[PDB]
């Protein structure tokens, strides 16, 4: 008994779109620069909810018109999934973020909308309000980003204390802050945006020690990959990307261990067959 | 002349004070700012009463 | 509508006779007898320029 | 050009109207006045132009 | 800032990230000086060449310190002159971070992995039309 | 309604599906917003008068 | 000299390219006659032009100079024989003055 | 899927600043 | 009766190819910079009708020899389309451009090619002839441009008195000058080459106002995008690129209105189901 | 009755996968400066040998460890493909390359695996060990590089005899050597490797004229194309790359002439009916 | 198909070699 | 398909040397 | 001069660019009038404003004030009748203070 | 006030982002009791913690000083009443200074 909610965020209120509605979503989130995606097939659509949504998505209003100085500009929309059984819930938080494309996929007679959302679409910002610091550390670099942003950080790696002459100056906007703070020290430590937490750590650690997630059953076999293990997995409420898992497997014995996650590929239908979570990990020092 | 002191900025005293500078702090052309500090750990501290 | 009817067929029925036409109206006046309408061109040339 | 063009006013006036006094009586004033006030304004103008 | 065919042909997202790509390749404009010093030969630059946004406006850009000047010297012979405030001239970028490297005046690695940012680069003077010259000093240096 | 079909550049005609739909609609705003203008009807027959 | 393709219909409006210029014309039956809108570069040039064979169809200076060009049609317009039989031909500015040339001392 | 890797491709060139 | 012609042009004359043999011609228009592209598969070619077509596209005869100084280099190729009933054509244009690419699709018993043709692929012209203006309006360099490449013109923009220093003298061929029209004042006015006619406007411009197409009956839904409307016709040889919709939609209301056209697919199949043109389109102010 | 074969190279010893096993390789090589790649699907491997195989598989133990000076950094796989019938075997070599990426394709009751190698993936080299010649020739530049990556090469071009200033002082790695002498001269003459063998020569000559292959069987059509012949055929140990090729057709008779290859196509399924190579070829002078 | 967009990411090589 | 043309484009941009 | 696209339901809210701002109003039924919330560039104008045929909606100065237009019904609100019978309309300033000074005499 | 939401089961761990601290608090039915374990930013704060209600979890200053907050509970712990009942409340550093103010006088 899947529940999924897609909850848009508009001048009326939140509309939560349930799981009755035949909705697909397709999230792919990455320990990298660029921004995480989520397309979002929803069919069964009526007129006048059509109206008050894909009217509000827009592209305008911002190039050949003014009506901008904060948000409001584009929809934040926020996805919470997960079961429900016996009366209990499990709807956790999997994409936050703002559409970006809106098309059609399916004409009548079921009109079914396809958007795409990205993760911090907000770089219709103000163009950095606050000057970057002239000399100063990594860690404060990224604390200065985050302050921007307006996102809390969690900055936990070995190059915090390496100072740097003009760290990010020729920054153009608030997104390629995360460019440049990708930008600088690539071999391992690479930064990323995880919903609404900067997350700035070494490749080859983990954010939170604590919560590993003892993995035991999988979707087919968890096999090797030319830099960990790669698994997919049924819909678990408490896995995070850059987290710690601690896989068990069966039918490969040699891929037991603690693995970090790299990435993280989750498809979730509420009326169809495919409900996974598919998990790059990579060997966690 | 005309310079933005940076959040953060590091100074040491000379029982390796390591102080960071809180408030995000821009001088004057006179030659003259005032900055607050905080020191890098949570211990019991007595700077020197002179610039260092 | 009548009343409309009537303003404009008095408006055709007046075109016939100049002071009280208009364009491609009084047009049809001056092209009975033949004062040319007298089309759009402009034209210079033999210029001279001091330069580098 | 060629293929005719009726425009005869009288042309709204179906077969229910057979025995109308109304419809008929309202149509039938309303083409005389239009004749009277179009056509034959037109043939006397045209006369004047002579 | 995009257009609307985009998105539809896959050599129309290539072109855009093309252009996207060459935007951000900082090589060289004018530029003036808010400060320096003679002594160590680093100024803190203002770019003299606004930022543009999608409303048509200019976002002044942000202005670069410790950025090195030229000085045209070879075997301890330089040429110098009165570096004051208020100067114009060109500002260039560095392949990679010679943060490292100015301090140091010798063989390094680039500190950091920025390429081809104006954080790192040069400045050399130049007067452009700001200056008179004798009409006895036609040709002649 | 009517437009002015006389302007300056000669008489502008419009189609008959333009002024049939021109009187149709006048007669909906005259008479009632819902009235059946059909042909067969008296409305529509008086529609179709004033349409010739 | 250019041939302008026709279609046997009473109502039309055909758009084209023609003499560095976009001109259209929308030709229709009124009546008995047959009258053309012209419209040059979006801008209409004239209404309700009676259409008759070999009398120029902008018919005032105004309208073609300088070297605009004109539309002739070969015989009296009638669009049942359009396309087979009448054809509307198009006259740059050398050939329009060429033919003013000869039709004004007939 | 090609339309979907071709609207990513476009996303991330669309910052306000034109040149 | 749907009527599909592709017209070549080879020495020995215009070679048309009917819609009595299997073609399929899926056209890609747009207000860029890029070429338009056509790729049409035509199957049930002869031994004959192959060696007469096959062999005089080739990319040769310009790279390992000479054999080249103005057009017959390339064969040019003009796609004609549109509906036929009661002895009445609608045989409008579609597409004018030169091949590039030649290969086979489907093997024997039904050999047939698949050819992809480009718009002004003469790109390799007779590298700049006329010297580009030293200091100049917009119109003006626009005028240069249209001239050297031989195309006629229509230029409405609000830019046209603005004086640039220098514009364009590191233009090496002719195709480049539409990617430097392209390339100055981006935000809207984007210039692009529909057939033989160089259009350099406002993208929220219409090229002829007079014009507009109303537009009543769709297949499927007209639905919203993030700019305007988007959505698929039967073929209507009324309708080019960037030219001026009256959207009267029915299953949506909301998406009425005025739009100008900005991308058009053509997917013509006369032995097949595909005959739609789909078309992307933005407010018109 | 096909036999293909997947030798690896481990330090247990060469473990080959034999036809009996579900394997499916697709290998697409070019005269180009890019790395010729092989896509390897192997079926029904065992708990043992994914161990032996997987875990040898990895991007590690040289970005975040030490452990690399020479080869063994990563595991080197040639194939032997060919035909056997009557006790004789024709088991030619197609493919010999690095791997650089491994996945799963198909999950239980089938592990599958996917393994993507590439020519010449050992670019974790000394960082070139050998300077570049300061001022040299095209011949003597081209030799300083096979002999830099440790293959033999064929030179045989008409640029030999050219001075370069510099030829090279920028290259960082192995890998690049090639793109450099790619980079030069690149109307005609592009260098690229095959196999072990570093061949550097005009496009429009065979780099063997005794070994032209007369080809009179093909699968389907050998049809035109922007530069010459295109056709596919069934897997003949003996056409290489770059290799003369004497195409006799009989559908088309106007394809007949001597052809050398550009590209090459193989796709070999022992347990399926794909089995063919496809052979782009351009007129040979 | 991804084909054709390969092939049109192709179509950006003028006569200029520049080399 | 094209994973594998996306697998090969990150392979191409691998070097020994990071900046 | 801009009529308002109205639906005829009884209780709505309409969100729209006019006049260079972006206004939304909210019309409910309330008891047997009705009422309307204003909302222009998202602060609130004004909560339960009466709706009456002729009487401008933002009723006090610094509301309408400056050059904002204003909201105009031309008969008594009646959701049951929107659409067709009954619209509103938007004048900009120029219009609206033009219409004020006509409605001072009256 | 930060409605921290339980659910009605004997032992549970709840990870949250609370008052810019990564708080992570392990509810446990231990004897006759509730015991909670406590760990601010990875590190573990304090173990075994016996649940009362109105009575701070953090007891002693060192955890929650500087203004890292506290947590409260309205009532007596039971998870049988969790989610519906009992709820426990988040305090940031100047409200639990109040409330601490609060009850030292009570």
């Amino acid at each position: 008994k899947r529940i999924l909610r897609v909850t848009f965020n508009m001048p009326y209120g939140p509309e939560v779109i349930r799981e009755d509605l035949d909705v697909r979503v397709r999230i792919m989130k990455a320990a990298l620069r660029i921004q995480n995606r989520a397309t979002m097939e929803i069919f069964g659509l009526t007129t006048q909810l059509r109206e008050s949504l894909l009217s509000q998505f827009t592209a305008w209003k911002h190039r050949q018109r003014q009506v901008g100085r904060e948000d409001e500009l584009m929809i934040k929309v926020s996805v919470e999934a997960g079961y429900s059984d016996q009366g209990r819930e499990q709807v956790s938080r999997v994409f936050v973020g703002e559409v970006a494309i809106v098309d059609i996929i399916s004409p009548p007679p079921d009109i079914g909308i396809r958007i795409q959302c990205y993760t911090r679409q907000i770089d219709r910002t103000k163009t950095i309000r606050n000057m970057p610091p002239a000399n100063t550390t990594f860690v404060k670099f990224v604390e200065w980003g985050a302050n921007e942003m307006g996102l809390n950080f969690i900055c936990d790696t070995s190059y915090n204390d390496q100072v740097l002459k003009n760290p990010g100056r020729s920054i153009t906007v608030a997104s390629a802050i995360l460019a440049s703070i990708q930008d600088m020290y690539m071999p391992d430590v690479a930064a990323f945006v995880d919903d609404d937490i900067l997350i700035v750590k070494d490749r080859d650690k983990v954010i939170r020690p604590d919560e590993v997630t003892n993995v035991n059953s999988f979707v087919g076999i968890p096999s090797w990959s030319e830099w960990g293990v790669e698994f997919q997995c049924l819909f678990e409420p408490s896995i995070r990307v850059a987290g710690g898992v601690a896989v068990e497997s069966l039918m490969n014995p040699s891929v037991n261990g603690n693995y970090v996650i790299t990435a993280l590929e989750y498809d979730l239908a509420s009326r169809d067959r495919p409900f996974y979570i598919k998990v790059m990990g990579s060997p966690a020092a | 002349r005309s310079q933005t002191r940076i959040s953060t900025g590091s100074r040491v005293q000379t029982p390796a004070g390591a102080i960071f500078t809180v408030l995000s702090d821009v001088t004057i052309p006179a030659g003259g700012v005032a900055t607050i500090d905080i020191k890098s750990q949570e211990y019991g501290n007595i700077p020197l009463p002179v610039g260092n | 509508a009548r009343s409309s009817v009537m303003r404009n067929e008095a408006r055709i029925a007046n075109t016939i006779n100049p002071n009280v036409s208009f364009g491609t109206f009084l047009d049809a006046i001056c092209a009975l007898m033949g004062i040319e309408r007298g089309s759009d061109l402009s034209t210079f040339g033999y210029g001279v320029q001091v330069t580098g | 050009t060629l293929p005719a063009y009726n425009s005869d006013i009288q042309q709204a006036l179906k077969w229910l109207h057979n025995q109308a006094p109304g419809i008929t009586g309202l149509i039938q004033r309303k083409a005389q006045w239009y004749d009277r006030f179009s056509r034959q304004f037109w043939a006397n103008w045209e006369r004047d132009v002579f | 800032s995009a257009k609307a065919p985009d998105r539809t042909r896959l050599i129309a997202a290539l072109d855009a990230r093309s252009r996207r790509d060459a935007l951000d390749f900082e090589v060289m404009i004018p530029a003036q000086v808010v400060q320096y010093d003679r002594a160590e030969n680093i100024a803190t630059i203002q770019p003299l060449i606004t930022w543009v946004d999608t409303e048509h406006n200019a976002v002044q850009r942000h202005q670069l310190v410790d950025i090195p000047v030229i000085s045209m010297g070879a075997g301890g012979f330089h040429i110098s002159f009165p570096i004051q405030q208020g100067d114009i001239g060109w500002i260039y970028a560095a392949d990679r971070d010679t943060s490292q490297f100015l301090e140091s005046l010798s063989m390094s690695k680039p500190n950091t992995g920025r390429i081809h940012k104006f954080e790192h680069g040069l400045f050399i003077p130049d007067v452009f039309r700001r200056y008179t010259i004798n009409s006895e000093d036609s040709a002649a240096m | 309604a009517n437009y002015n079909y006389i302007v300056d550049t000669g008489v502008i005609v419009a189609d008959t599906a333009d002024v049939l739909s021109d009187v149709e609609a006048e007669f909906r705003a005259a008479l009632g917003a819902n009235i059946n203008l059909a042909a067969s009807t008296p409305q529509g027959s008086l529609v179709a008068a004033e349409a010739i | 000299m250019k041939k302008i393709p026709l279609t046997a219909v009473p109502n039309q409006a055909i758009s084209f390219n023609a003499g560095s210029s976009y001109w259209k014309i929308r030709l229709y039956q009124n009546m008995d006659m047959m009258n053309a809108d012209i419209s040059r570069d979006g801008v209409i040039v004239c209404h309700g032009v009676r259409c008759f064979g070999g009398i120029p169809l902008l018919q005032y200076s105004r309208q073609y100079r300088p070297d605009y060009g004109n539309f002739v049609f070969d015989r009296d317009a009638d669009w049942t024989l359009f396309g087979d039989g009448i054809n509307l031909f198009y006259l740059d500015g050398a050939e329009f003055a060429e033919y003013q040339a000869l039709a004004t001392r007939k | 899927q090609l339309t979907t890797a071709i609207q990513d491709a476009q996303n991330d060139s669309a910052t306000k600043i034109l040149y």
